[PDB]
């Protein structure tokens, strides 16, 4: 993560006005709905029969709530995304076995949730900035696969 | 494959886009070139600065090639049959780039239609662009 | 899409495989589980040790599901229509895994048919498994 | 790259009996043929109209010859694939702009060439070993994309 001062501000300014509670479940939710196979990891959450059931399952808005944390966390430790995610990398890999290609799917659905919640404020340059961050994050968790 | 429920959401969401189609078609391109720098190696003779009337003009091509799909959805492999040779045969556009675009195209729609960009239509749109991407790459298969 | 020249290489290469089909169908699986550890999260009730008669038995399913494709190539979306629901609906097999397999399946054939694994047939085979993979994932589109 | 002693031997024993000259062009060649779009980077090589023209173009068996080098090189520096490829990473990224997803395609077509040239000697465990190496290499070149 380089984040030039221009980008550094775009990511901070925006990220600061983010509904850290709701936005977190908004992503996880749409992931299970748009990429069905992913529900294969949250069968202990409940009814994921329809999108309405997924967009309401309390187990989901509680997990997405914890996911968003790791971000605010990594976002406050760009200079080292590897160290911060060491723990979660061992968890998602040698225990959950999620494929690293699915960390990119989640980082993008997130970018779509931010684009939806901030509409126009979410300018192209603001995206190209977050895309870098998401990417940097998707590479830390995938780190333990070596 | 696309289901009747999907068809309805694509035709629904595209309708609500209407008039701005071309506009939107050039906002996805800029987002791409910016977020995915590597995709510019295709538009040298192009000006990729914020105002390029070349990017605006192209956004109309893409936008109407898509509107050409939503209206003939049950038959894309024939309507798009032509854009299949150009992207695969003449241009040699790497298949990954069709993914990078489609993404920016969903990140554009959500920033313009915060009402109907429901988790469902979102999924319907992603399947639709997934089918378009498949057809334009088909000439490789 | 697959061309007559492709059809010929698939039908050609598969013919020369014949009798060993099932054998080969279980060598690709082991290669996968080994090279791509993450793909085992689907076969718990399975024994994945070198001799598993469960892996051998499954390799026959895959092998004959493929032989079912080469013979009905012009029509896979219907013949395989069924294996489409099972992999997409019931199983929820991630689309990436269809790529990991197809690879091991080409790394198997080359290690058994060093004569006809020409750059061309290689390309023809890759397109064929590319079309099979697409059809089994289609139920997502 | 971990390479346990078992794997370390499999990769060495095999790699030692490799026709370092011919094998190198065998891969590059089949890449342009099986993944056509990639020819978009070697238009200065000549006739790539048919596979026969590609599997003979001298420009190709000379470039593939240099590619294989970097491998024998990285293969002799597993403990650090990042440092060794620093140069080539800047080249393929901020100059050639090849997408990192195409370094995986080449590493695999290579595994197929080795599977073809050593047939049965190329056991599954020998593959699962090389696959790790290829992967480790495909991540170094892709490194400069951050
Ligand atoms: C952007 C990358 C991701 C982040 C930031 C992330 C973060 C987390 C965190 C913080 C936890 C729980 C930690 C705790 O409970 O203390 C977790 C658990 C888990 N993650 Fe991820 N994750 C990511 C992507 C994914 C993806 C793509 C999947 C695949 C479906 C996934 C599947 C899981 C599962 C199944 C659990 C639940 C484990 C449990 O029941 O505790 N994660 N993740
Ligand atoms: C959703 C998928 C896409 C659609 C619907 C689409 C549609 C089109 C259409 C209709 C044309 C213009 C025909 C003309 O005006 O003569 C075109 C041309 C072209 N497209 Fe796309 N395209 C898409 C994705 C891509 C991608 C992913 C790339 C590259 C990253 C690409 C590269 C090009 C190039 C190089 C041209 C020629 C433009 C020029 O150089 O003047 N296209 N596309
Ligand atoms: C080339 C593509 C593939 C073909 C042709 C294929 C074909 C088949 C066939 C014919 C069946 C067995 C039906 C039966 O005996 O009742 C089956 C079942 C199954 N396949 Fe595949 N398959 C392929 C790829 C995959 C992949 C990539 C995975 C996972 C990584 C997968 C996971 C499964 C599972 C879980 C079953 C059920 C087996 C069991 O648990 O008993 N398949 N497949
Ligand atoms: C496994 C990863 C790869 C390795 C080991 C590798 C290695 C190399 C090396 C050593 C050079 C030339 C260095 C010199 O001339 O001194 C080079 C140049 C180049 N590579 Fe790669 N490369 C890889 C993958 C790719 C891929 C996937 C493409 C995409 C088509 C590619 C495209 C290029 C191009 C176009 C050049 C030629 C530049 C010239 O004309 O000098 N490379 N590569």
């Amino acid at each position: 993560v380089h984040l030039t001062p221009e980008e550094k501000s775009a990511v901070t300014a925006l990220w600061g006005k983010v509904n850290v509670d709701e936005v977190g479940g908004e992503a996880l939710g749409r992931l299970l709905v748009v990429y069905p196979w992913t529900q294969r990891f949250f069968e202990s959450f409940g009814d994921l029969s329809t999108p309405d059931a997924v967009m309401g399952n309390p187990k989901v808005k509680a997990h997405g709530k914890k996911v968003l944390g790791a971000f605010s966390d990594g976002l406050a430790h760009l200079d080292n995304l590897k160290g911060t995610f060491a723990t979660l990398s061992e968890l998602h890999c040698d225990k959950l076995h999620v494929d690293p290609e699915n960390f990119r799917l989640l980082g993008n659905v997130l970018v779509c949730v931010l684009a939806h919640h901030f509409g126009k404020e979410f300018t192209p340059p603001v995206q190209a900035a977050y895309q870098k961050v998401v990417a940097g994050v998707a590479n830390a968790l995938a780190h333990k696969y070596h | 494959v696309l289901s009747p429920a999907d068809k309805t959401n694509v035709k629904a969401a595209w309708g609500k886009v209407g008039a701005h189609a071309g506009e939107y078609g050039a906002e996805a391109l800029e987002r791409m070139f910016l977020s995915f720098p590597t995709t510019k190696t295709y538009f040298p003779h192009f000006d990729l600065s914020h105002g390029s009337a070349q990017v605006k003009g192209h956004g109309k091509k893409v936008a109407d090639a898509l509107t050409n799909a939503v209206a003939h959805v049950d038959d894309m492999p024939n309507a798009l049959s032509a854009l299949s040779d150009l992207h695969a045969h003449k241009l040699r556009v790497d298949p990954v780039n069709f993914k990078l675009l489609s993404h920016c195209l969903l990140v554009t729609l959500a920033a313009h239609l915060p009402a109907e960009f429901t988790p469902a239509v979102h999924a319907s749109l992603d399947k639709f662009l997934a089918s378009v991407s498949t057809v334009l790459t088909s000439k490789y298969r």
